[PDB]
């Protein structure tokens, strides 16, 4: 869906550096400091709120 | 030299499974090779911070 | 003033029967003036002396039709090839008769050739009729020969672009070998019983065999092939009740020859009423240059409508290939071919005979087995 | 080893320089015995080329075929395949209608060719096509056959792009058309590019009519393939001052040299097979005197010399009996009305000296258009926002859009090149809009000298 | 109104350069200006052209 949006080709290009593969990484990840932002559906994080 | 697909979607295309059961993303791209049922879940996308 | 016609063909009676067809040639197109000279050559025991006496041989008679007519061909990978091949060298059309391979369906290949009889595709296309009227939408593909099974899947995949439906599985390979079995297991572990195949009469006899040693013949199972796996040991090793298709006046001969004759000669008679009517030349004796009319003579061939003949109305698709046959539909009720149905040119029309089946009942098989 | 080269032509080169392109050459003779025969012959009527082929199969046993053509006419391969069907010896078909891409060659055969597929020359157009994002296309097809298999790759070839191809529906024909139905296709043509695939005596009426329909436009674009375009001396008039074509007769390759790669490929191969297995050559005795089921061969160099090195040159065969890596060569109809080389192939890539796409505005001599603008501007942050082309596409991103910059090495020297880059921002969007608006075609490309503008003594 | 230029013709016509200003037609509504016998040949030209 970031592909398809045609301006912001610099995001799509960027994450390729933090693409993850279970959505545990990315909570550890930004628990321990290494990441700052995370796009991802509203409930699944509300629930881990 | 093709675009094919992997994950879930691709052993579903090999008939390795017989149907998703899994918080599937809905979208243009899915919709186009496979078939949805009207949703269960409704939501956006937002931002997780610290 | 001139018309030559050639012919490969082997038995006098037959070429007696093709000299009498080019003497009823002018029986009804009154006191025209044109002459008919009629051209028969016999075998050979390999193919290569064949293309030589026919190519030297009707490029000296500078014939315009050349007929293809040989049901006992030794070899049995069927190859009329070389003379349809010298043919499309000056673009000259040859009408084929018997064989219905699939490399002659493809015209970049055999740039000049067209044929009396439609290919296996068409075949098809009655399994599909056979589907609207058993109301099935689920098919199991199964394909051994691979030069003729792309078309076949590709005339099937246009099949199902009008219903929207798709196969449950497809396969080719390699023939000759004889291991698809644990591909037929995984074929049983699917849905729909609606089983495709194409093949030799000996790939036949060996899945034959394997769907046998596997009971795969049993209760609810459907199988349907064609002409050529119901002969010879694969008609050994068929299951009772197994449907299968035949060819009304494909086997036979003289009557076929006399309506390509028929329609040979209506195509001349209408083609002589045009301008820049061109000639054959000397192409053994140093003459390379190609026969000029060779597609508007093609597009004849291809323009060429009919409503009379010994099967009927004899007519021309986009690959030359016969419109509209007459098809019959056996049973194999108890190792006897019973004919159960005939079919015209877009219905099947059933007759009183009944369908015993491979499995349990007379009736049709909802063979959909769902998970 | 026992190697026959015949060429049937009418340009005369002549049989003593075949003499000396055997003598020096292959000065590593790792078979025993090499020996090869070196034949002309003037016509190409297929009587005496199954002649020659039985006077040289019976001539003691020749394991070696090459042949060339001069003209055009693609079934003398058609011969010499069903010649490799009958003899089982390798045949290799060098120019002309020697090497003109067949439909679908056979397993059964040992036959070859030396050129570019059709979906090779239709990856090579969708590259020019790419390269100058020329997005905006359609498909034109007639009913001459291998044309399922052509679209069917042009929509696996979309399908499988990060372009996003601007793919307008397939235009088909139904026989010598009525132009009654198909204009009516011709109309939802709205776009720059128009892909034919047809023959060449089609293209004649396609070019008349497409010229009488007014379609041959100065923005209306036509990629033709290899076999509707064909030898370099007939050319009809009904051709646009502008057509681009693809073939792979390269000016800068004879066909002495293609006939001694091809005798090095055959050497090669001769040499691989004669390591694992001994007494590799075993031919037919003749033509005359054979029974049913001849004395076939085990050991086979058909399906063996899939991969090949020779001198550098990459000359490895496929699995279906074209090459790897083959030469495309893409010319244009200059003003001169001649084919004009522009384009020549590398092992993966397009070279490309006029990669700067001119105009060749004056397509046909009756057309008075002034719609092409030369726009230049300044590298600003906010408003002119360049950067590089994408590695992983070779494609600008398409909100951006292409531009070109004149860049030097250093002051020691003044000649540069004009690197293709890519453009965003705000007076680019501006640009955009106008050029929806207003409907025109521009030149964009960068300044040189500097800055915006200073007069120092009449000289801005 | 979103109008294009109108459509001249020459006289009877070679439907050779008269053919391109009919091929600037790329909208729905067509008013048509002639007589009746001129009629019949732009409408079958017109259905000629689709
Ligand atoms: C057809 O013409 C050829 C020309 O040589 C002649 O030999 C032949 O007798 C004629 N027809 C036949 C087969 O009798
Ligand atoms: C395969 O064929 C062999 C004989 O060639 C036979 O022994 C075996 O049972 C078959 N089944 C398998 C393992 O596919
Ligand atoms: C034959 O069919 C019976 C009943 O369905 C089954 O028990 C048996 O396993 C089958 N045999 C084979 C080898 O499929
Ligand atoms: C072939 O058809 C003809 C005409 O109906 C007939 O005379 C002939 O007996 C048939 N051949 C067979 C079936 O023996
Ligand atoms: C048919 O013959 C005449 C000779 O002038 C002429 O109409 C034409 O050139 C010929 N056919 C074509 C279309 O070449
Ligand atoms: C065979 O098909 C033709 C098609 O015209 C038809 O006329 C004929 O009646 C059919 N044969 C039968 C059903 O006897
Ligand atoms: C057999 O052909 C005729 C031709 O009109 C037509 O009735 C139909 O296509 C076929 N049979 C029936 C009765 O459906
Ligand atoms: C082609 O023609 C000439 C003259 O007929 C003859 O010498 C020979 O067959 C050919 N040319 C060559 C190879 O000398
Ligand atoms: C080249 O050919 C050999 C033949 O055995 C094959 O095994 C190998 O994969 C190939 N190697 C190269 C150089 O790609
Ligand atoms: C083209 O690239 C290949 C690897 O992709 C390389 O082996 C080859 O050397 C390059 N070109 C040639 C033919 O030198
Ligand atoms: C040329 O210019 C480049 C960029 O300013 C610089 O890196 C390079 O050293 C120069 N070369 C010389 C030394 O002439
Ligand atoms: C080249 O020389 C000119 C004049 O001395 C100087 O202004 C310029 O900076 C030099 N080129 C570069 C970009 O180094």
């Amino acid at each position: 869906y970031f592909r398809r949006q045609v301006e912001l080709s610099t995001m799509y290009r960027h994450m390729e550096k933090h693409n993850y593969e279970s959505a545990a990484e990315a909570i550890q990840a930004v628990r321990d400091n290494k990441l700052h932002a995370f796009i991802w559906d509203s409930a699944v994080l509300e629930f881990e709120a | 030299n093709k675009k094919e697909w992997n994950g879930m979607m691709g052993e579903l295309l090999s008939g390795q499974a017989d149907m998703i059961v899994a918080p599937l993303t809905i979208n243009n791209e899915r919709a186009q090779y496979i078939e949805f049922s009207k949703p269960f879940k409704y939501q956006g996308l937002t931002i997780l911070v610290k | 003033k001139i018309v030559n016609i050639g012919a490969v063909l082997s038995t006098r009676k037959h070429e007696q029967m093709f000299r009498e067809a080019v003497n009823q040639a002018n029986k009804r197109h009154g006191s025209w003036k044109i002459q008919l000279n009629a051209t028969s050559v016999t075998h050979k025991p390999n193919a290569i002396q064949m293309a030589l006496s026919v190519c030297e041989d009707l490029i000296s008679s500078q014939v315009y039709a050349i007929l293809v007519s040989h049901p006992p061909t030794p070899n049995d990978h069927f190859t009329p090839t070389p003379v349809s091949y010298t043919a499309g060298f000056y673009r000259i059309p040859v009408l084929g008769l018997t064989t219905r391979m699939s490399i002659y369906s493809d015209k970049s290949i055999h740039l000049s050739f067209l044929r009396t009889v439609p290919p296996y595709s068409h075949q098809s296309s009655v399994w599909f009729e056979m589907m609207r009227v058993y109301n099935w939408n689920h098919i199991i593909l199964l394909v051994s020969d691979d030069h003729e099974g792309r078309a076949a899947q590709k005339r099937l995949e246009t099949l199902l672009e009008e219903r929207e439906s798709k196969a449950e599985k497809v396969l080719q390979f390699d023939p000759g070998t004889k291991n698809v079995t644990a591909l037929l297991m995984e074929a049983r572990e699917l849905e729909a019983r609606v089983i495709i195949l194409s093949a030799s009469e000996d790939d036949a006899a060996t899945v034959y065999r394997a769907a046998a040693m596997l009971n795969m013949t049993g209760s609810g199972y459907v199988w349907l092939v064609g002409e050529r796996e119901i002969s010879g040991n694969a008609l050994r090793y068929a299951p009772d009740g197994i449907i299968g298709l035949q060819l009304i006046n494909g086997k036979n001969e003289s009557a076929h020859i006399s309506d390509a004759v028929g329609v040979v000669a209506q195509a001349v008679h209408e083609l002589l009423e045009k301008e820049n009517i061109t000639d054959p030349p000397r192409g053994c004796v140093g003459n390379t240059n190609i026969w000029k009319t060779g597609p508007l003579f093609k597009r004849v061939l291809m323009s060429s409508k009919y409503a009379d003949g010994v099967t009927g109305r004899v007519e021309f698709n986009e690959d030359g290939d016969r419109k509209f046959a007459n098809y019959s539909i056996m049973n194999l009720q108890n190792r006897k071919l019973v004919q159960v149905g005939i079919y015209n040119g877009t219905h099947v029309i059933p007759n009183d005979r009944k369908i015993i089946w491979p499995g349990g009942e007379t009736e049709k098989p909802r063979g959909y087995q769902m998970s | 080893l026992n190697i026959a080269v015949l060429l049937g032509h009418s340009h005369d080169v002549t049989e003593r320089e075949l003499r000396n392109l055997w003598g020096p050459e292959q000065a590593t003779g790792l078979p025993l015995d090499v020996n090869v025969v070196a034949l002309l012959m003037n016509r190409t009527d297929p009587k005496s080329l199954i002649t020659h082929v039985c006077d040289l199969m019976s001539g003691a046993r020749i394991h070696g075929l090459v042949f060339g053509d001069d003209t055009d006419q693609e079934a003398v391969a058609q011969m010499l395949d069903f010649i490799s069907s009958q003899t089982f010896i390798p045949i290799l078909g060098i120019a002309g209608g020697a090497s003109m891409i067949m439909a679908d060659k056979d397993p059964t055969s040992t036959f070859f060719q030396f050129g570019a597929s059709i979906q090779q020359q239709a990856t090579v157009m969708l590259k020019i096509m790419q390269d100058y994002d020329w997005h905006v296309f359609s498909l034109v097809t007639t009913i001459f056959p291998g044309y399922r298999d052509f679209i069917s790759f042009i929509k696996t070839t979309v399908d499988n792009s990060f372009v996003g191809w601007d793919m307008q529906n397939v235009i088909t024909l139904d026989t010598s058309f009525e132009d009654a139905k198909t204009q009516v296709q011709l109309k939802k043509i709205h776009s720059s590019v128009i892909l034919l695939y047809c023959s060449k005596d089609e293209a004649v009426l396609i070019l008349s009519e497409a010229r009488s329909l007014g379609l041959t436009g100065y923005d209306f674009f036509w990629i033709v393939p290899s076999l509707v375009s064909g030898n370099t001396e007939l050319i009809p008039k009904e051709f646009p001052s502008g057509l681009i074509s693809v073939s792979y007769d390269d000016w800068d390759y004879s066909l002495e040299a293609r006939v001694r790669d091809g005798l090095g490929i055959l050497t090669t191969a001769a040499s691989s097979m004669l390591e694992k297995f001994s007494y590799i050559p075993e031919a037919k005795a003749s033509c005359y005197g054979q029974a049913e089921k001849p004395e076939t061969p085990l050991h086979t160099l058909h399906q063996f010399m899939v991969n090949v090195t020779w001198d550098g040159k990459d000359l490895s065969f496929t699995e279906e009996g074209y090459q790897v890596h083959p030469r495309l060569v893409v010319i244009v109809l200059n003003k001169d009305r001649e084919w004009e080389k522009v384009g020549k192939w590398e092992n993966q890539t397009l070279s490309l000296r006029h990669a700067v796409w001119p105009r060749y505005k004056s397509f046909s001599d009756c057309e008075p258009d002034d719609n092409h603008l030369s726009i230049v501007t300044l590298e600003e942050a906010p408003f002119v926002i360049v950067e590089d082309i994408d590695p992983l596409t070779e494609t600008c991103v398409r909100n951006t859009v292409p531009c070109r910059k004149f860049v030097k090495i250093n002051n020691s020297t003044n000649e540069g090149m004009n690197v293709k880059k890519c453009c965003k921002g705000f007076c680019i969007d501006i640009l955009k809009k106008l050029s929806r608006t207003v409907k025109f075609t521009y030149d964009l490309y960068l300044v040189t000298n500097g800055k915006h503008g200073k007069k120092v003594n009449n000289v801005w």
